[PDB]
RNA sequence: CGGAGCCAGCGAGUCUAACCUUGGCCGAGAGGUCUUGGUAAUCUUGUGAAACUCCGUCGUGCUGGGGAUAGAGCAUUGUAAU
């Protein structure tokens, strides 16, 4: 359950953390996965 | 005279080198016995992303021993913040 | 219908050059089985010289 | 092993239970035959009766045929617990069945 | 042979077999007889492999795939059912097995009885469809050495994988009948019916 | 059986509507005089060794 | 130059140990032998059916010999089976506690096998000296 | 102290050290003897680096075997290359260089493997 | 099928909660009990995975291949398992 933007298409559910894979890539920038490879 | 163990852990390996290379200078230049920085395997945490891509996170981790009284723990832990 | 199967293993594998599993069941007298068991026994009487032996196939020759 | 030879003696169809059994099969596979009796059955009633499974069905005596079955009608009676039947804690009687063959 | 005791002792069976010449635990690879003069350059096996069970890389290059071993070959493409895919060991003891039929149904020589396996039963010349103007009609190429080596080596797994199953017979008893009948051409094998066969369409079709 | 022992000497290329078959110069091995162009299918380096049936079959171009 | 379990072969070893404690007969053996299976992921019970228990045993044994210390859990991990669920495929499935614990309390019984202070159960030194023994018969077995 | 070298050997993420000390002629792989290998069909292949040179070469020689990782082929190439390896760094290091030469050359014209370390990798996925 | 041998690596793990669990006893098992270790290259973990290797049972017979379907009970998570 989306618990920050009320988002619950594409859930990223793993961890809790439970950001939408559009937003989710708003917000790449800002954990740190990033592009290497 | 404590015996603390300072585990240092971060993502970019020039401040982390720096940070410990700090610890060696400081705790060298006024005769504190010690072990040298041992460093732990960077550890790879990645994610599976939707073919498929691959994102990576390396992550690196120093650990360094030192024998010291409180007053300089304090200082070189209250200065060291970076 | 003992002294009618059992004597042809002594007739025919001295006669064979190369004796082992299923080139003695093939005599369609015998069960897949048995003729395992009347390997080892001829092992044990001597007809039947060991080449290499393994859990599913045993390659002897005759004496 | 040692060849056991046997001058006849054995019959090739039995019947046990009014059903009929192959005697060439090993005793386990043999009695398998009939309904309500599977693999693990057959085995664990003849090592109650202590039969040589290694031995075929037509190499068989009729006594063991009758210690068979009366471990048949008598599974609960010669260690043989609750686990291993068909029909355990039934609605009709509360008891445990094993349902034979032509029983059903 | 002048022994030398150790004190993890090497066993007298592995240092009489491999102290004396002999290539094998009963066999040799200094008894090979290779017939055809393209088959010379092709079958090559002289380097001593005492259980023939390599981790070859020899497929990145196609003659690098001559110099596998024909033994180890033979090996590769009994593994080649969707049963037996990544099973070399079993293989392995099958060829082991294999030869000592061979050597108990008198052929003293089990791996010229391969080689000659391998040379009597290659397709000299099959035929390849051309396009031939609508009615594509079949013409006769002359294969290489190589392939025919390759083709060999099918015709005889496909063969013995055929003869193998369904019956109680064993994958190296059947193997070794093969190799025994198409050894010397007898027309009781399978490789040798399917190479007169490719031979008599590519003479047919010239 | 006429068994002709042959040699590639000069590859002439790919043909074949696939692709697939190679049109190889040949030097006759019993004989160095005959100069044959034959059609060959699989993997062929120079100086290899052919094993023929006819040395007098020529065939012109394929598709 | 001792002649030890560490020289011998594996099932050589349980062969021959099995035979000395069939041999022996002093464990002990329950009598569910005839009845139970060693593990959930099979169908049938083992087929050395008076025997499969000091089979099971020699094992034991000779697993412990050969380490610091055993579990319970960890000898079921050792046996464990691929089991088939009919139309899914298999799945690695561990064996039975109560066959371990019978064991280990026949070997600890006779005094072979013993409680370590890490939870453990090992060898001890009179079934390291009952364990060579009966590995340099079985070497002796092959003059 | 007794004359030791010690000398790793890899094959597939199984890594063999190997410790060949001035001993008696003995040989252990992971406390277990060298006539008994794991898989009774590769035994020959760890008598490969063994009886292509000789063996009273190994009389002077105790010889350890310690195993990570691996398989049970990869295991297999693993100790009969770190055997190969340690053999020809003690006749590298203690004894001359020429009979160093003599085993190298004995092992490259057979199997290079035995002295090489492989590269056969599972390659990363390609994303 | 019945035994034996027992070979890896990527991960992942609990706080203001019940995560990963080692071990010991009970149970045919499912599982249960009692604890213990690990907020982690430390404990689970050497994740003793599976395929594999060997030896015995089977003997080509919809067979001892198959396991679909169905009956009976017993346990586990979930308020509630039809």
């Amino acid at each position: 359950q989306c618990r920050v933007c009320s988002s619950h298409t594409g859930l990223i559910r793993k961890y809790g953390l439970n950001i939408c894979r559009q937003c989710f890539r708003e917000k790449a920038n800002d954990i740190g996965f990033n592009k290497f490879r | 005279i404590i015996k603390i163990r300072i585990t240092l852990t971060s993502t970019k390996v020039k401040q982390l080198e720096n940070v410990s290379s700090n610890i060696v200078k400081n705790a060298e230049q006024h005769n504190l016995v010690k072990k040298g920085p041992v460093r732990l395997p960077t550890k790879v945490l990645k994610i599976s992303t939707r073919t498929w891509e691959t994102y990576e996170m390396r992550i690196h981790k120093r650990y360094i021993d030192l024998e010291a009284p409180v007053q300089i723990v304090k200082r070189i832990t209250q200065i060291t913040i970076e | 219908l003992d002294q009618e199967k059992y004597d042809r293993i002594l007739k025919e594998v001295p006669t064979y050059r190369y004796v082992s599993v299923s080139v003695l069941v093939d005599r369609l007298k015998i069960g897949g089985s048995l003729a395992r068991i009347a390997l080892r026994h001829l092992e044990k009487e001597g007809i039947i010289k060991p080449i290499s032996k393994h859990s599913k196939q045993a390659i002897y020759t005759r004496a | 092993s040692l060849v056991v030879q046997e001058q006849g003696s054995f019959q090739h169809i039995l019947r046990l239970l009014n059903t009929n059994v192959d005697g060439n099969i090993k005793i386990v596979y043999a009695l398998t035959t009939i309904k309500g009796v599977g693999r693990r059955y057959s085995n664990l009633v003849c090592k109650k009766a202590d039969v040589d499974l290694h031995k075929r069905a037509g190499e068989l005596t009729q006594e063991e045929l009758e210690r068979i079955v009366q471990i048949m009608q008598n599974p609960t009676h010669y260690k043989i617990p609750a686990w291993f039947l068909n029909r355990q804690n039934d609605i009709t009687d509360g008891k445990d069945y094993h349902t034979l063959a032509n029983n059903v | 042979f002048t022994p030398v005791v150790l004190a993890t002792p090497i066993p007298e069976e592995v240092q009489q077999a491999q102290t004396e010449i002999k290539l094998f635990n009963k066999w040799s690879f200094e008894e090979v007889e290779v017939k055809d003069a393209s088959l010379v350059d092709y079958v090559q096996v002289r380097q001593p492999i005492f259980v023939a069970h390599t981790a070859g890389r020899y497929a990145n290059k196609r003659f690098r795939k001559a110099q596998c071993p024909i033994i180890e070959r033979l090996t590769n493409s009994l593994m080649m059912n969707g049963r037996n895919n990544g099973k070399k060991l079993k293989a392995v003891r099958i060829i082991k097995h294999t030869l000592d039929i061979i050597n108990v149904l008198t052929d003293q020589n089990p791996i010229q009885v391969v080689v000659d396996a391998i040379t009597n039963t290659g397709p000299r010349e099959d035929t390849t469809r051309v396009g031939g103007g609508g009615a594509a009609r079949r013409q006769a190429v002359d294969v290489s050495p190589l392939r025919r080596v390759n083709q060999a080596i099918a015709l005889l797994t496909i063969g013995a994988r055929e003869a193998a199953f369904r019956n109680i017979k064993t994958i190296a008893e059947t193997l070794a009948e093969e190799l025994i009948n198409a050894a010397k051409g007898s027309s009781t094998s399978y490789a040798i019916k399917k190479k007169d066969e490719l031979e008599r369409v590519a003479k047919s079709n010239r | 059986t006429p068994v002709t022992l042959a040699k590639v000497i000069k590859v002439l290329g790919r043909t074949g509507s696939r692709g697939g078959v190679t049109q190889v110069r040949v030097e006759f091995l019993e004989d160095t005089s005959r100069t044959i162009v034959r059609n060959v299918k699989g993997p062929v380096r120079e100086n290899d060794i052919l094993v023929l049936m006819e040395s007098e079959r020529e065939a012109r171009r394929l598709r | 130059p001792g002649v030890s379990v560490r020289d011998v072969a594996a099932q050589d070893f349980i062969n021959a140990y099995a035979s000395f404690l069939q041999r022996q007969g002093k464990l002990e053996v329950p009598g569910y032998v005839d009845i139970v299976k060693t593990s959930s992921g099979n169908e049938m019970p083992p087929q050395d059916a008076e025997g499969w228990f000091y089979k099971r045993a020699a094992s034991v044994a000779r697993h412990i010999y050969m380490r610091k210390q055993v579990g319970v859990g960890k000898l079921n991990k050792l046996y464990g089976g691929a089991k088939s669920r009919g139309v899914r495929p298999y799945k690695h499935i561990d064996a039975s506690g109560s066959i371990n614990r019978k064991v280990l309390q026949a070997l600890e019984k006779i005094g072979i096998v013993e409680i370590s202070p890490k939870g453990g159960r090992r060898i001890s030194e009179n079934g390291q000296r009952d364990l060579d023994r009966i590995a340099a018969q079985t070497l002796e077995e092959d003059e | 102290a007794v004359p030791s070298v010690q000398t790793f050997g890899k094959k597939k993420s199984a890594t063999a050290v190997a410790h060949v000390k001035a001993g008696k002629g003995l040989i252990k792989v992971n406390g277990s003897p060298i006539t008994l290998v794991e898989p009774e069909i590769l035994r020959f292949k760890v008598y490969e680096p063994l009886l292509l040179v000789g063996l009273d070469k190994f009389s002077n020689i105790d010889i350890r075997v310690r195993v990570t990782g691996g398989g049970h082929v990869s295991q297999v190439y693993a100790i009969r290359q770190a055997i190969a390896k340690g053999l020809v760094a003690y006749h590298q290091k203690y004894v001359d260089e020429q009979s160093k030469n003599e085993l190298k050359k004995a092992f490259t014209s057979y199997d290079r493997t035995l002295l090489i370390a492989d590269s056969r990798r599972p390659e990363p996925k390609k994303f």
